[PDB]
């Protein structure tokens, strides 16, 4: 399953 | 700095109309969600966005439109109002789990099926008991806001032109003058307590404010009353030393 | 409804110990939220939790069990700025929260110093009656609805003199007929015995 | 044995011709399962295995959100580093996202990884304690110093140390004859006659899984490392791997030399003689 | 921005027996960034039906692609892969020696 955090770099 | 807004915060439509409510994050969030509170069933999601131009319905997406125009803007457009879509609607925004989702005010929408039941409140102040001052050295201040509908008011005090929130209370729940009748109209009570001292100065002003939120300008009215627009009613009273 | 709450009011005195518990159905849940709503305000994450066990901030604890799917708040040394919404979250087989009907925690206050009594006041001009108000009472008394169809009575809260730490309950009833008085006013309730009356 | 499983994120910007490309794949140990792309057709996750394609729609639904999410954020990462390194708004630049789990026999969290990067170089990474971050350039610690106040060293662990281990044992099962089986080299020699005084003995190995191999040349006994020519291994594109190596020969001397493969598929190493 | 020349492997999946279907395999790896353009060609002409693998990197965030067709060798025909990159000052080509 995915589960790549994204916030923001 | 989480700053998510919210316009409108407080409206009355009319079974039929269109109420476009809109939201804005500068958090640099890419993800934005459109929540509706009612009791009994806690937070439910609306409709929301993954990203700038895309919008994926939620649970509860029936009668509710959405659009986001940009990474800073999400809306709700509810096209054809039911009195069923009145509620407190909340837009939030975060950042794909995401550990916090930020809240926005929260905008209070009441549908109604005809504006011929809105009012605005009539607003009282009464001064306070000289037995209360003999036997308890502090004063107290009731205002009454009475035969308002919807119930979105907002009551206030103001001594001598600024706002005070010490001493002050309000009931947190507007009671109904006809319980049994629908489309009722409320009514509200505020207390404000003072030094007997403060209250015997007469060069101190004492104003009670309450907001209505009601009809805008662009409602129409068509009644032989004054249009109950969106407007304050303000009851003041001064000191006296007696 | 995947997340269920427990219990739906609470009642806990100034002082005490407050566990609310919220439980999931899908099983599917990696991650536990506990969010607080003050009156008219709008939710704010108190705590989170992903991992079995405790997590203490200040004089809030936060318990996870993921194979029961059981969150768990405690808060400790109750104040009556915690009596709030409390609303759980668990994150979807998806990313998106699922929210939880919400536990209302009401810290009734310590009056210190008693004095309840019952008053008179007149309109500032004349544009309307007048009204009885029940204040200074302790947090045991509760105010009963008024009977009278003619009289309303407003419900019991709470009033906070920060300069001189001073709290007060109050409690207000207004009637349009002019054979009302407040010594024949809140009888519908239990006033105290110390009541004063003019 | 310890088993992987790690997604690649790929995500080109295309200034002026079009939105940013995002190819995303999945893989347990070596062999791939799942795939998206941006500029297809489908714009759907789509299965690259037979092991995966017996999960339900609601798996292909999901997953396609929240791949799709990463596209989204991965565009306007792609303008914050286009800022932070001051480069030209007319230029393509290369983000890259590398994360995954490993589990051991048992099936236990064994660690865990995370590391971006920008246009083939190290941006920030995860550390082994998924708790704390490194950055290699001034403008990677913009990005870290905004990821420490928002968590994300907990959020990623969250997936790492739960989701993400859980879902690999459940794709182990769901493909037990596939994963779990080694394909031991199909091992071989050739001689091609340089001149009419040397020579070139290559040893093969075909057909090999995993892609773990190591093939050396001995001349009675001593290593021949430094005169020996080494392949990259390759794919055969069959789910298997192919990987070949030569050495140079004096005419009568071809039973010198001897080649060894080692293979977690071999019980024994093979030795391989002209 | 470091950027790397290709490596290009011509070979085929099973071993090279004329009149026998096998596949053709061009694979190219260790380059950086990802826009590449990757024939096969047979006598010198382009292969119309080619798929490619996907798009992955290895641990030096180098990608690595995988191009091939099916086809069937011969004692005469002469197959070679055209890699043509932005590392590349002109088109690489790469005959596929059976048995390399």
């Amino acid at each position: 399953v995915v589960g790549a955090v994204g916030v923001g770099k | 700095e989480a700053a998510v807004t919210q316009s409108p915060r407080n409206k009355v439509a009319v079974t039929g109309g269109k109420v476009t409510l809109s939201c804005n994050q500068t958090n640099n969030h890419n993800n934005m969600y459109w929540y509706r509170q009612d009791t009994g069933h806690g937070l439910r999601l609306i409709h929301y966005s993954y990203g700038a131009g895309s919008t994926e319905k939620g649970d509860i997406p029936d009668g509710y439109k959405a659009s986001r125009p940009s990474q800073e803007n999400f809306s709700l457009i509810l096209e054809l109002a039911t009195p069923s879509q009145t509620s407190v609607y909340f837009c939030a925004s975060g950042d794909f789990g995401g550990y916090e989702q930020y809240f926005g005010p929260g905008t209070r929408l009441t549908v109604l099926e005809d504006l011929k039941n809105v009012f605005p409140p009539e607003v009282a102040v009464f001064e306070p008991s000289e037995a209360e001052i003999s036997h308890t050295q502090k004063a107290t201040l009731v205002c009454l806001a009475t035969g308002f509908y919807p119930d979105h008011v907002e009551l206030s005090w103001w001594v001598n032109g600024k706002e005070v929130h010490s001493g002050v209370c309000t009931d947190p729940q507007p009671l109904k003058e006809q319980p049994a009748l629908n489309d009722s109209r409320y009514a509200l009570s505020s207390r404000l307590r003072v030094s007997a001292t403060f209250w015997q100065n007469p060069r101190n002003h004492f104003r009670c404010q309450v907001q209505f939120y009601g009809l805008s300008e662009n409602d129409e009215w068509t009644q032989d009353r004054a249009k109950p627009v969106t407007q304050i009613v303000s009851a003041e009273a001064w000191g006296r030393a007696d | 409804q995947k997340v269920q709450q427990s219990p739906e009011s609470l009642i806990v005195p100034e002082g005490g110990m407050a566990s609310l518990n919220c439980t999931s159905s899908d099983r599917n849940v990696d991650y536990f939220w506990w969010y607080r709503q003050h009156s008219g305000k709008s939710p704010k994450m108190l705590m989170s939790i992903f991992s079995n066990g405790e997590k203490e901030e200040g004089r809030f604890t936060v318990h996870l069990n993921k194979a029961s799917l059981h969150t768990s708040l405690h808060i400790r040394d109750s104040q009556p700025s915690d009596s709030a919404l409390y609303l759980c979250a668990a994150r979807d087989s998806n990313y998106q929260l699922i929210w939880g009907s919400g536990t209302k925690l009401i810290i009734k206050p310590d009056i210190q110093n008693p004095d309840p009594a019952v008053y008179q006041l007149r309109d500032s001009k004349s544009s309307d009656k007048s009204v009885c108000l029940f204040t200074d009472f302790d947090s045991q008394t509760n105010v009963s609805q008024s009977k009278d169809s003619d009289v309303y009575i407003t419900d019991k809260c709470v009033l906070d003199m920060r300069s001189m730490d001073f709290k007060s309950n109050s409690a207000v009833a207004w009637s349009n007929k002019s054979d009302f008085a407040c010594a024949n006013a809140f009888n519908n309730s239990i006033i105290p015995e110390d009541t004063f009356f003019p | 044995g310890s088993h992987s499983m790690r997604y690649f994120y790929t995500s080109v910007s295309r200034p002026g011709r079009g939105e940013p490309r995002f190819i995303a794949v999945g893989y347990v140990d070596d062999t791939q399962f799942v795939r998206f792309d941006s500029d297809a057709a489908s714009q759907r996750m789509e299965p690259r295995a037979p092991w995966i394609e017996q999960e339900g729609p609601e798996y292909w639904d999901q997953e396609t959100r929240n791949v799709k999410a990463q596209s989204q954020t991965d565009r306007v990462d792609l303008g914050t580093l286009r800022g932070y390194y001051n480069q030209s708004e007319d230029g393509s630049h290369t983000i890259q996202i590398m994360y995954g789990c490993d589990v051991g026999p048992d099936g236990r969290f064994l660690r865990g990884y995370r590391q971006d990067a920008y246009d083939g170089k190290d941006y920030i990474a995860l550390n082994e304690d998924l708790r704390s971050w490194t950055a290699a350039d001034m403008a990677a610690q913009i990005t870290k110093r905004k990821w420490e106040a928002a968590h994300a060293a907990e959020q990623q662990r969250a997936y790492l140390e739960g989701r993400c281990v859980e879902w690999l044992r459940r794709y182990l099962e769901n493909g037990k004859e596939t994963l779990q089986r080694t394909d031991p080299p199909k091992t071989h020699m050739t001689h091609h006659p340089i001149s009419d005084h040397e020579a070139t003995l290559r040893c093969w190995a075909l057909g090999f899984y995993p892609a773990e191999i190591t093939l050396t040349w001995q001349r009675d006994g001593e290593d021949q490392t430094q005169d020996t020519e080494l392949v990259e291994t390759r794919p055969a594109g069959d789910g298997t791997f192919q990987k070949w190596a030569a050495v140079v020969v004096p005419s009568g001397e071809e039973q010198r030399y001897t080649c060894h493969v080692q293979h977690e598929g071999l019980p024994k190493p093979l030795t391989l003689r002209w | 921005m470091i950027q790397r020349t290709p490596k290009i492997q011509v070979y085929s999946r099973h071993p090279a027996e004329n009149g026998k279907s096998n596949f053709l395999n061009c694979y190219v790896s260790g380059f950086h960034p990802s826009d590449i353009e990757v024939d096969l060609l047979k006598n010198g002409e382009r292969i119309e039906k080619v798929e490619h693998s996907d798009l992955s990197f290895s641990k030096d965030w180098s990608f690595y692609l995988l191009y091939y067709t099916e086809f069937t060798p011969t004692e005469k025909d002469e197959y070679a892969c055209r890699v043509n990159h932005v590392t590349l000052s002109q088109p690489k080509i790469v005959k596929w020696d059976r048995d390399m």
